[PDB]
């Protein structure tokens, strides 16, 4: 019931960083696991999806190889990896359950990257 | 033996289950994932307003009391296991008459993974209803829907929600169009709830959008008529003095506007309201009693070209072209 | 009482799924029809239908008995609980047997272990319909029956000069036909998986 | 993909009247949508799923509405601590969202 | 907590005779029986029956299953209800039915924690309604549908409408695709066989016929065709082969159209009102053509003249009579 | 408790019992005592020489086995008890398809009583044949019969004797009666005793005598034919000179006749004789072929005499020909 | 004793088999092998988009668990062990409406081997639904199939082929249809995925071909003979309008009316068959000679006899070499 993220990240532009949410209280093999971007005065955007029980992952087409999504299944925990660091990738992300009637039900804390 | 292990844990499986109830039946919502798979979208009757479907339905639920630990992860069984679990009562609300095939062996799936996991794949040919406003035929389109849910099992008991996203959650195939009049423009689902006298039920709504294509009727009435106009409209070159000649265009064109009348409606069902195919006949034998009536006029005038032929050579030719550029453009568009 | 104690006897240790003498001989099994009415010879659609009394005779040495009762006339209850031939049409497009009030089946069972099993079926039998001389035509109508499973090795099929019996032939449905003839013939075919004795009768109808 | 265009931007009035939302939808999203509250230094929320179905833990005031294409959130009697950010989701389709109503004073 | 739900229903279905009804030595049992009227298909005058699905529910209280455990309602699966009694309600109009039985048998128990049993169906019947065919296509049916005990008399068994006229509801958004339901009515009786007493539940429905579809079909061909006959007398008489074409043609077809009317209709004995109207404009024709038979017997004179000032006199008034009494 | 007194009841009753054997297979034979109660005779389908029947098919007869001595004189159970205790396997001898219906629990009764006598009623859709002669076609009365007897049993351990009178004991409902065509008249009922390969059995049969109502055939063949043969004769009173005219008289009526004895004709199945209503189409086709060769003559010599005979011998004779045809058949 | 050892083997054969397992359940798959008898093919209907085929279907597999060795010879038993033995799962996509014959009892077949070749034989008279393609109607050739997949069990979890190669289908070339004509039948073996897995699947395929003999007699040769009847008018004089009106209008409205009465006996399909276009052009070509004679008449009386010669060899001209053009084109 509760989804608790990493840290705050502050790398050079340009390099790589490793993101990182974990669910107790339950299972991420029955519910979808949503990664968004939240620019800071902005809307929110999707990143992308992974199903975990299958490992198919599905992205945004403006998101597609630059992130990528993975999970394992003993630590029941889902992980980003983001590459070629910029500007404009400067935001707060939330992993989001998917729940009753594709809703996003429950949220993590957030985790602030900042490029220098 | 080697074919013992499976034995014993379906043994165990099915020991001590009840399968009158479902699972968590005091404790939470059974929760059932749905997809539907159309292999063939079979003819559209219009004369029963009814429709034909044949689909690869499947239905996903988790079960805690069919938990196991063993070599497999997935146990792929035969349909005997799915008679002695728990299944969802789903049944289709405008269904008129839907054969569940059992050619040779009944179509049925079952797949118990290990956390409980299930997965119950059927064919259904499900005759269901469609019910159509034909104010516009034929040039017409109708949205033919699918509803169903779980009977027997109140919103609070048994929810229904699309497997994947219900953009992706009902496929049609590509070769699978039996559809001869028809075509299939597209899917279309929504989830909603139903109050009955019973209860509060969770339905799944399924609109499959089509399209009437106008080759059949262009053809067999819009064509025909439009001739039998235009033969009408050739005996105004006639002679005023060839009575018996004007008389059969005159007869054969109003006997023929009348049976193209009446073979016409053995087509769609019996409507009380007028169909735009019904205004282009009607329209067509007022133009062809114009005829008639005309050399009717012509004849009681008899004794020179008459000045109501010349009339009737410019006159009704156009107007039966501005008929046609009005109703076209107004059905069409 | 008598009976019960006779046919408990009789169906303990018995299998059903098995035909009297399975590693012996082959089962010889006699035939009969009682014809009670042909329907009407459809032209367009190539068939006739049929409606017959189909008799069975065999003989089962499981089911024999030594009471002063000889015979044990039963209903169709009985008949799921002994061995049945598997005996079907092989001309026939689709048939059924008749339900109504009770399933219209018969068995005897005799002292000796002789077993006769009667029962009353409407047969919609292909036949090949000549359309030359359109309309002066003569046609035999053929009925093939044999067994689907039994092999010549297994089940020989077998006539009795009291053959197809016809009935008033007055109050049937045949309107622009008339019958003139029965023949009773057997053979035997080769399929893909034995050879089986096919029984065939032919009808001999003139178009009037 | 599907295009979410609520508006207004931002909303300004005073505490204890009924202000209402808009969401219209480029495409065809049956009953699917979501409405989110976003506080300044907060996660978001649920709190309408469907179309209009109220979510534990929400108070009777909102009450969101829905159609085919044009959806709409309705507040009741808007108090202080609601002074936040809403936005508007779909999930019909892959989920995309819409650019955000602020409230003010 | 499985575990007071399973011995609960483990103990209800042991012990029961399914062979015996509630209170079966005692008083009868009283069944509140609801319909939720699905959809009225096809109401077929040939075969003299409408085609009706519906949502049929029972309720009755069975003592033996009563708990003082689980406080919800037991909605158990479809399959229970062949391990318990269930009322033996037929139709006697039915001449076809089927319960439906995709995905599963389309079935509904729930047990609630008194005694009641929430039984009920879905079930698509083609019930006998006889049609009084003397005014079509101007008519009006009563169609019925009459359910009764069978085994059970009066004194085992007694049915009841629930709330009343609520019993039987859905019934105003159906659509016929030709007639307009415009009634429906409730009855409980007690019909009296040779074997015993029974009751018997009516549900009865009002269908009225739309005129719209015979206007443009039936009576429009049949009256424009009597003014195609009307051309005939605006002929000068030398025009023999002229004349002629108008009346043999219009009285050919009149034929045609009654014998291409009444194979969609059934084997009918009596006249209908449809008969009397085509019978009604088919000896004008037989008039015109006595008409030309005259006149060509003189070779104007009147006949001609006076035919004009009498055809549409005395065809408009039989238009009249037509419908003033229909 | 109170309902586990008629439990030990019926517990009792099947302990011990053979449903295999008939009541008294060595003691005695076997009454059954039997009524019809024809809730609606349904329609008569003409081409296929059937009709369709429902009836309350009630059997009645005594099992010593199943007598009780308890609070009840009649133990009004359900339909699951049939399926494990003796029935008769009565079946029709001239039905072809019939349907028990299920709809909602087996139409079926049971009323096993205090001395042993069983009462068991069904619900049935019995489509029987009927032997039809159409040689009066469309004035023929028929006799629709249904024999129905029991399978497996002779004479000798099964016999069928009706419970009441000859008269009422197939009974009518008042209100039930499906037929268009026809109408019941009455019935007769008796009880035979046909012999076949197997032995002796009883054929109680019933016929329903049947009447066909003419005044579908006026209106439909018998008044059209009519008024073609009149329409026939207005070209006796045209001018001689007009050829054409009287031609198209010559080739219409002719066609309208081919037509209406076909049109008419696609009702009645294709039987080898000619009915009465092909003795009234063939006659008025020929006073219209004969019109047609009257205006051949009459073309072939240019007021003729012989057009003015034939108004007058022409419609005489077609009245003449009413007179005879519609008293001989009437 | 022969029996009772029979008897004893069946008891042990049937005593802890798992009817819920596969053969290999746990590991390789099973091979089925498939042989069809083909009695008859009824129904070649356009009407309702189906062929109704009535066959001698039949499987082989090899089950370990039903050996038997003291009995050397094959065991053929009942019907009714059929449900306690297991079988495949094996359907057909295109069915419609399919049964199994049950006169007098449930027409099926299985027949032991020593090594547990499992023999399972079946009648089936299915209704399999074939799509045609009817743009080139009457002279069309239609390509009819049967698809056998197995429904619930995967790639990994069985596997089929055709017992016998080529031979495995018999008694194709007896069957002789009312108006086709079966051209070749070919037997295809492949694999159709799925979103739940990946499954086996053999096809039947038949090559239709209509005859031309029905048509050519009852569709083409009166609309040919009408077209002729259209051009006696020309010969007819100009002053003769009663009877040249007639003609015309008589030939056009027949030909109208057979081109109705013949659409109803196919189904509601949009597009033009070849016969369909036929009688167009043969309407137009009457058509044509209607507005021909009433040209004539208007030169004459409103405003010449050269008309009638130029249109004598003009019209069996065009007539033919639209018929050299539709029967070099259809064909
Ligand atoms: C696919 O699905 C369908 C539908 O579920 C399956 O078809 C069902 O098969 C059941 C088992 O065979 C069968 O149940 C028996 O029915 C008997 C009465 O017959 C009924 O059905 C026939 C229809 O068959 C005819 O019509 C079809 C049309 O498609 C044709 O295909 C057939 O060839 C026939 O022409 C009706 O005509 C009847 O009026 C009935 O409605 C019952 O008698 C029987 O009960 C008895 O037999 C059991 C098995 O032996 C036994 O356990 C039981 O105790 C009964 O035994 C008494 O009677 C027997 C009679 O021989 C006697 O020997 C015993 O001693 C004892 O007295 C079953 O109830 C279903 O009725 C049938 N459903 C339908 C609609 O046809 C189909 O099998 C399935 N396919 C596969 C491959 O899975
Ligand atoms: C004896 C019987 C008659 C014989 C006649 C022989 C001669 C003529 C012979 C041949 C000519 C005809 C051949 C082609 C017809 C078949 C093909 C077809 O359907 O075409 C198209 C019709 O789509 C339309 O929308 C058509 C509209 C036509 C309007 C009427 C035209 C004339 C109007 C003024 C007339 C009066 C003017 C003058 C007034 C004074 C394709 O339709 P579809 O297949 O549905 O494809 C679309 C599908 N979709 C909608 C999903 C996208
Ligand atoms: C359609 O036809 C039916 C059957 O002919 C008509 O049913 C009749 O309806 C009346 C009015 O409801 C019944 O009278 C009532 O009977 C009850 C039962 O005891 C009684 O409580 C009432 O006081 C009243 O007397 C009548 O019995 C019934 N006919 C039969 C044979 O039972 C019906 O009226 C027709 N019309 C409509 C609109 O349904
Ligand atoms: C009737 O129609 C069917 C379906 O269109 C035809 O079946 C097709 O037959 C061809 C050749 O036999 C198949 O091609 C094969 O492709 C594989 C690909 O790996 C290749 O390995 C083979 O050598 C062969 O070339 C084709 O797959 C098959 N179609 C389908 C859908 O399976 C059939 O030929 C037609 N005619 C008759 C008379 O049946
Ligand atoms: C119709 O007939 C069938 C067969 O008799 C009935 O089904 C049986 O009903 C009893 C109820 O006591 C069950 O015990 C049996 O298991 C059922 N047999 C089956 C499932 O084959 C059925 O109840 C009747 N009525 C309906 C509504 O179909
Ligand atoms: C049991 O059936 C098998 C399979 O048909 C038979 O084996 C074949 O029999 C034919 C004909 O006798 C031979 O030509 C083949 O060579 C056999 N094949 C094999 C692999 O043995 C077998 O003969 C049958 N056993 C009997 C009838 O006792
Ligand atoms: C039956 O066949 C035999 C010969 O096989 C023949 O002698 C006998 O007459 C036939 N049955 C008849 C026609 O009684
Ligand atoms: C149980 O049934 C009763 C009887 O109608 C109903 O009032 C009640 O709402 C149902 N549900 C619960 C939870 O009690």
């Amino acid at each position: 019931v509760q989804l608790q993220q990493s840290g705050a990240e502050l790398v050079k532009p340009g390099a790589s960083v490793k993101l990182s949410c974990t669910a107790s209280g339950f299972n991420i093999k029955d519910t979808y696991m949503y990664w968004v971007k939240q620019r800071p005065e902005q809307g929110l955007e999707w990143i992308g999806r992974i199903d975990p029980a299958n490992g198919d992952t599905k992205y945004d087409p403006k998101f597609q190889g630059k992130a990528t999504i993975t999970t394992d299944t003993f630590s029941n925990t889902a992980y980003l990896q983001l590459s070629s660091l910029t500007s404009e990738d400067t935001a707060v992300y939330y992993c989001a359950r998917k729940g009753l009637r594709w809703a996003m039900d429950y949220w993590g804390q957030g985790t602030s990257v900042t490029v220098s | 033996d080697n074919t013992t292990v499976f034995t014993r844990i379906l043994d165990r499986l099915l020991d001590g289950y009840d399968n009158r109830l479902r699972p968590g039946l005091g404790e939470r919502v059974t929760e059932v994932k749905t997809d539907i798979f159309v292999t063939s979208f079979g003819p559209v009757s219009d004369h029963d307003m009814e429709y034909t479907i044949d689909v690869f339905f499947r239905q996903s639920w988790k079960d805690e009391r069919l938990k196991f630990k063993g070599p497999m992860t997935v146990l792929r069984l035969n349909n005997l296991m799915a008679s002695k679990i728990w299944t969802p009562d789903t049944f289709f609300h405008n269904g008129k008459k839907s054969v569940a095939h059992n050619m040779t062996m009944p179509n049925k799936l079952l797949r118990i993974t290990e956390d409980g996991t299930l997965l119950y794949t059927m064919r259904l040919t499900v005759r269901a209803e469609c019910p159509m406003h034909l104010e516009d035929f034929p040039m017409d389109a109708h949205a033919c829907p699918l509803k169903f849910g779980s009977y027997a099992y109140t919103r609070a008991e048994v929810v229904y929600e699309w497997t994947r996203e219900p953009a992706r959650s009902v496929v049609v195939a590509e070769d699978g169009s039996r559809l001869n009049q028809y075509d299939l423009l597209g899917q279309t689902v929504d989830s909603g709830i139903v109050q009955s006298s019973t209860g509060e039920y969770v339905v799944m709504t399924t609109h499959f959008h089509l399209k009437r294509k106008i080759g059949y009727f262009v053809i067999q009435t819009y064509l025909p008529c439009i001739m039998t106009v235009i033969l009408s409209q050739v005996s105004f070159w006639l002679n005023r003095e060839s009575v018996p000649a004007r008389t059969v265009f005159g007869v054969t064109t109003v006997l023929t506007m009348t049976t193209l009348s009446i073979s016409a409606r053995n087509s769609l069902p019996k409507v009380a309201y007028a169909t735009a195919m019904d205004w282009f006949i009607a329209v067509c034998y007022a133009f062809v009693f114009s005829a008639l009536i005309e050399f009717a006029t012509v004849n009681y005038f008899t004794k020179s070209v008459s000045k109501i032929d010349r009339l009737s050579r410019i006159a009704f030719p156009l107007l039966f072209g501005i008929f046609n550029l009005v109703y076209w453009a107004t059905y069409l568009n | 009482g008598d009976v019960t104690v006779i046919l408990n006897n009789l169906l303990e240790g018995y299998d059903n799924k098995l035909r009297p003498d399975i590693g012996v001989k082959p089962t010889l099994i006699h035939t009969d029809m009682y014809v009670n009415s042909i329907g009407p010879v459809n032209a367009i659609n190539m068939e006739y239908t049929i409606d017959i009394f189909f008799a069975q005779t065999w003989y089962d040495r499981r089911l024999k008995f030594n009471s002063t009762i000889k015979v044990l006339r039963l209903n169709s209850n009985m008949v799921g609980k002994i061995w049945i031939p598997d005996t079907f049409f092989r001309n026939s497009k689709k048939a059924d047997a008749h339900w109504i009030t009770t399933p219209n089946r018969m068995l005897r069972i005799w002292n000796d272990g002789r077993v006769l099993y009667t029962l009353r079926l409407t047969i919609d039998a292909e036949c090949q319909l000549q359309l030359h001389n359109f309309p002066m035509d003569e046609h035999s109508c053929p009925l093939e029956f044999s067994s689907y499973g039994y092999p010549r090795e297994e089940i020989v099929y077998q006539w009795k000069r009291s053959s197809v019996e016809v009935g008033d032939t007055r109050s049937w449905r045949l309107y622009q036909f008339s019958f003139v003839g029965l023949r009773n013939t057997t053979e035997v075919v080769k399929t893909t998986s034995g050879d089986y004795v096919v029984m065939s009768v032919y009808f001999d109808l003139s178009r009037r | 993909n599907i295009v979410m265009t609520q508006s207004p931007k931002s909303m300004s009035m005073s505490v204890g009247e009924r202000v209402t939302l808009s969401c219209k939808a480029s495409e065809y999203v049956g009953t699917y949508v979501s409405w989110y509250q976003q506080k300044p230094e907060q996660s978001p929320k649920l709190l309408i799923y469907g179309a209009s179905n109220r979510y534990t833990g929400v108070p009777d005031r909102f009450t969101g509405s829905g159609s085919a294409t044009d959806f709409t959130l309705t507040i009741g009697s808007v108090q202080a601590e609601d002074l936040a950010d809403y936005h508007c989701g779909q999930s019909y389709s892959y989920p995309t969202f819409g650019a955000g109503t602020k409230l003010e004073l | 907590n499985m575990s007071y739900v399973k011995e609960t229903v483990d103990r209800l279905l042991k012990g029961y005779d399914i062979r015996l009804r509630p209170d079966f030595g005692g008083p009868p049992v009283d069944v509140g029986m609801r319909i939720d009227v699905a959809s009225i298909d096809m109401v077929s005058e040939v075969n003299m029956d409408y085609t009706l699905t519906m949502y049929f529910q029972q309720s009755w209280k069975d003592k033996r299953l009563s708990y003082s455990g689980i406080p919800l309602n037991l909605t158990l699966d479809n399959r229970v209800a062949d391990q318990l009694w269930v009322p033996d309600t037929y139709f006697l109009n039915d001449k076809k039915s089927f319960v439906h039985g995709v995905t599963v048998k389309n079935r509904m128990i729930r047990l609630h924690p008194d005694g009641t049993v929430l039984y009920g169906l879905r079930i698509t019947t083609t019930a006998a309604c006889m049609m009084d065919l003397r005014r079509y296509p101007l008519d009006e049916q009563n169609c019925t549908l009459e359910i009764e005990s069978y085994g059970y008399t009066t004194d085992d068994i007694e049915f009841y409408w629930n709330g009343g006229e609520g019993a039987v509801t859905g019934v105003n958004k159906i659509e016929l695709p030709q007639f307009s339901i415009v009634d429906y009515k409730m009855v409980s009786k007690k019909v009296e066989f040779t074997t015993g007493a029974y009751p018997r539940l009516s549900l009865s429905f009002r269908l009225k016929r739309n005129i719209g579809y015979f206007i443009l079909q039936t009576y429009m061909p049949s009256t424009l065709i009597t003014i195609l006959s009307w051309v005939s007398f605006w002929i000068n008489y030398d025009a023999s082969a002229a004349r002629v074409a108008l009346g043999i043609t219009t009285v050919l077809t009149m034929t045609t159209i009654s014998t291409h009317l009444r194979e969609t209709l059934p084997k009918i004995p009596y006249v209908k009102a449809i008969d009397i109207y085509l019978m009604g404009c088919f000896v004008f024709v037989f008039l015109a053509l006595l008409e030309y038979a005259f006149v060509n017997y003189i070779f104007v004179n009147s006949i001609d003249k006076w035919s004009r000032m009498f055809f549409p006199i005395t065809f408009s008034l039989f238009n009249v009579v037509y419908w003033l009494y229909y």
